[PDB]
């Protein structure tokens, strides 16, 4: 039942803005953080940041400040959410696939992931 | 509103704030390196609360 | 010490241009604002506009900007230009200065202040009459 | 539904307070009164 | 629209304009004889320029909730002029009109 | 501070043996299995604790600052990429 829906792929130009969605349905969303991961073709994973679903406060590394803006949206009955990820100005080396993890406990257990959204520039 | 239309604000002492923040950066270097650069930025987002 | 003295044409036809020139001596135009004041018999004083130092001309919105003024340092003369004179200007003009006073009532950093203008020294002035003869 | 107008004349914050008028229920529930109140910008949406 | 006022010799003249202040004010009092140039009397509610004797005084803007009154200690027969009230307010925006004139008349 | 080391860069051992990959890191450490073009899947967390849904042929243990992943009874569907994951630091894992 615990699933994280993933949005479809998108092709843009260098300088545009993208948006990747993530919908969590079958668990208690407000008690578990939602992280974002990105891996380039040929390399390993790379951390993008987390967002508190209760408050909305994001976190991002120094190499991503000013570009990525993590935003969540809750429904009226608070059973499903919509986690977004907007990039301000995509570079040429941003052609990668983005995931939607879920922190379970303090050991950072990402048990459930997303299907993945690959974007190119 | 009887009077002028003004904006609510708050005031802190700038001499006291640098003295207080100068002690937190001294105690923060015990859990990190001795020659690290400690910055202070504003909030990143969320709701207004 | 600044002295003001103006001279007008005196006679003006309807639907015709208008030019009243004011001569000022004693000091330059470095910190001195200038304005035009009109007074008709039967009513009070009427402010029509003023000129700043950086050539930013604003006028009275009740006249829908039918006048335009200018001034220069090479001639030390300021004048007024008016087109389509409605026959209601049977009045007397005044050439006076102005001072830019700042009234602060709140926080300066939030823009909680307003500017007020006061006419320190005035001029004698002359009157015009629109006649159909 | 409200009918909100601005309060501050000289624009620069112009738009923080709203002068909203609306139809409120009277203590006799067959008539209505037209009252007005001041609301902040964070409490109203278009 | 000019309003009359009759003040005899010996007493003081209390001129108050009809324009009310919706906040912090800084009024200007003028004196215009018919045919003569207008004379500035009071600016910033208390200040008198060079050429004004100790006859006129204005109410300061302290503890807002009061009115603007131009008091004249000593009436003179040569004061047959109009007294304007150029009200500058923080909430009324820019003031382009001088308001109304109070034609002070002296008896005797 | 977090320090990472990954010495088994590449190995292509056969089926039926017992292979082990190690990585030295301080703090909590989770193990993930990632296929080609698919999402990673958590196998074990906290070094030795097993996740529900993972078959019992996976096991791990720690001793100081050395975490091991024991792979016994290999399968034709158990060839993928494996990496150990500290909080925000993920090293590029190795393929079988
Ligand atoms: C958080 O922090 C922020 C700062 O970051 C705080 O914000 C500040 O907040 C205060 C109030 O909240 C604001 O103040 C008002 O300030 C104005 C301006 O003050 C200045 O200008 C005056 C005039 O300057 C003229 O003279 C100078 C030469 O001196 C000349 O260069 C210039 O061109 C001009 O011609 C100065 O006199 C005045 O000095 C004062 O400062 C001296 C030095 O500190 C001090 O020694 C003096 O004793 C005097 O205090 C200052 O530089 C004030 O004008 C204003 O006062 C008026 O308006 C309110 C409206 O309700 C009224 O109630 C007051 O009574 C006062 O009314 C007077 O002034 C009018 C104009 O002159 C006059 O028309 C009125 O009749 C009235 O006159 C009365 O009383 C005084 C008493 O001494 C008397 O001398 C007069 O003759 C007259 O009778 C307010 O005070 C700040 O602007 C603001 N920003 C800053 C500081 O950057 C905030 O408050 C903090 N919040 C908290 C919670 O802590
Ligand atoms: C934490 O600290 C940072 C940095 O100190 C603050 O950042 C700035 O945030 C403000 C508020 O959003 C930004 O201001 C505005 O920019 C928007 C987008 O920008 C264009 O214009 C700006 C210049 O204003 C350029 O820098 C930028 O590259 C874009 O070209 C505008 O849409 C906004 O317009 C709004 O204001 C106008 C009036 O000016 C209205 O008419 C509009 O309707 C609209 O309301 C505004 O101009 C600012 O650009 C940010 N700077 C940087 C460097 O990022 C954070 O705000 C702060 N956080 C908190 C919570 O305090
Ligand atoms: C209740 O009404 C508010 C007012 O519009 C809705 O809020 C906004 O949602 C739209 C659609 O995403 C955004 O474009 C606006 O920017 C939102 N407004 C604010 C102030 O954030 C809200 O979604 C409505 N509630 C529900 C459950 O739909
Ligand atoms: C309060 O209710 C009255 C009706 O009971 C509203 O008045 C009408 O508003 C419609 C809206 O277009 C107009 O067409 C009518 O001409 C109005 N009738 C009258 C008699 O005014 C009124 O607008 C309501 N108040 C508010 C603030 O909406
Ligand atoms: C705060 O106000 C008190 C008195 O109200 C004053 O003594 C103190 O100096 C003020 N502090 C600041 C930082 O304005
Ligand atoms: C804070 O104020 C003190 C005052 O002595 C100054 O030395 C210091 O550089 C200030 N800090 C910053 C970050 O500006
Ligand atoms: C860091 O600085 C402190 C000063 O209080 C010192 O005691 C400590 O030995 C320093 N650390 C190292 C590794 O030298
Ligand atoms: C109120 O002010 C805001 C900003 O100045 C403007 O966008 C809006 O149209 C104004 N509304 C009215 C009714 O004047
Ligand atoms: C981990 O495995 C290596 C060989 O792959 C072995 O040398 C080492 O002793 C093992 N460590 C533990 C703690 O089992
Ligand atoms: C912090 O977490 C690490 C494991 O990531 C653990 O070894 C350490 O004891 C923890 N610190 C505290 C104070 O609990």
């Amino acid at each position: 039942q615990v699933q994280l829906l993933q949005s479809g792929a998108a092709v843009t130009k260098p300088g545009a803005s993208v948006r990747v969605s993530c919908e969590a349905s079958g668990y208690n969303i407000r008690d578990y953080f939602i992280h974002w991961w990105r891996q380039a073709p040929g390399q390993g994973l790379q951390w993008v940041g987390w967002i508190n679903p209760k408050t909305g406060q994001p976190n991002n590394p120094r190499q991503f400040q000013g570009r990525v803006s993590l935003t969540r949206h809750a429904s009226w009955d608070f059973d499903t959410y919509s986690f977004y990820m907007d990039l301000k100005a995509l570079r040429s080396d941003d052609t990668a696939v983005y995931f939607c993890a879920r922190q379970r406990s303090d050991y950072w257990d990402f048990d459930v992931w997303g299907s993945g959204t690959q974007v190119t520039v | 509103i009887i009077g002028d239309i003004r904006q609510a604000h708050c005031n802190v002492s700038k001499a006291t704030w640098n003295e207080t923040l100068g002690k937190v950066v001294k105690q923060l270097r015990k859990h990190f390196g001795n020659n690290t650069i400690i910055r202070f930025a504003n909030s990143s987002g969320g709701d207004l609360e | 010490q600044v002295q003001l003295q103006e001279s007008g044409p005196g006679l003006v036809k309807p639907s015709e241009t208008l030019s009243v020139t004011c001569s000022v001596s004693g000091d330059s135009m470095n910190n001195y604002y200038w304005t035009w004041i009109r007074q008709s018999p039967g009513k009070g004083l009427e402010w029509i506009g003023y000129i700043s130092d950086r050539e930013s001309a604003t006028y009275n919105p009740s006249l829908n900007s039918r006048v335009v003024i200018s001034r220069d340092t090479s001639k030390n003369q300021l004048s007024l230009k008016l087109n389509s004179v409605t026959p209601a200007d049977t009045a007397v003009y005044y050439c006076a200065t102005a001072r830019r006073g700042q009234r602060i009532y709140g926080v300066v950093s939030f823009g909680e202040f307003f500017y007020y203008y006061s006419m320190d020294v005035w001029g004698k002035g002359t009157t015009v009459t629109v006649s159909s003869a | 539904t409200l009918q909100c107008t601005n309060v501050t004349n000289n624009i620069t914050m112009r738009g923080e307070l709203k002068n909203c008028s609306f139809n409120m229920t009277t203590e006799l529930r067959d008539k209505k009164q037209k009252v007005y109140s001041l609301f902040y910008r964070l409490d109203v949406v278009q | 629209y000019v309003r009359p006022l009759s003040v005899a010799l010996g007493e003081t003249a209390r001129i108050s304009c009809g324009r009310q202040a919706l906040g912090s004010r800084a009024v200007q009092w003028y004196q215009h004889r018919p045919g003569q140039a207008p004379i500035l009397l009071i600016y910033n509610n208390q200040d008198r320029p060079s050429g004004i004797p100790e006859r006129f005084s204005g109410t300061p803007d302290i503890n807002f909730g009061t009115r603007a009154t131009l008091t004249i200690s000593g009436v003179e027969a040569g004061d047959e002029a109009d007294y304007y009230c150029h009200m500058w307010d923080s909430r009324s925006g820019f003031s382009w009109s001088f308001g109304g004139a109070t034609r002070l008349t002296v008896l005797g | 501070d977090i320090q990472m080391t990954q010495s088994p860069s590449s190995l292509s051992a056969s089926v039926g043996d017992t292979v082990t990959i190690t990585c030295q890191a301080n703090g909590y450490l989770n193990w993930y299995q990632q296929r080609r073009g698919k999402a990673p899947k958590l196998l074990i967390y906290d070094g030795s604790k097993l996740e529900r849904g993972v078959p019992s042929r996976f096991s791990g243990r720690r001793w100081g600052q050395e975490y091991n992943l024991t792979i016994n009874n290999l399968q034709p569907e158990d060839i993928a990429t494996y990496f150990c994951q500290v909080y925000e630091f993920v090293v590029p894992g190795t393929r079988l």
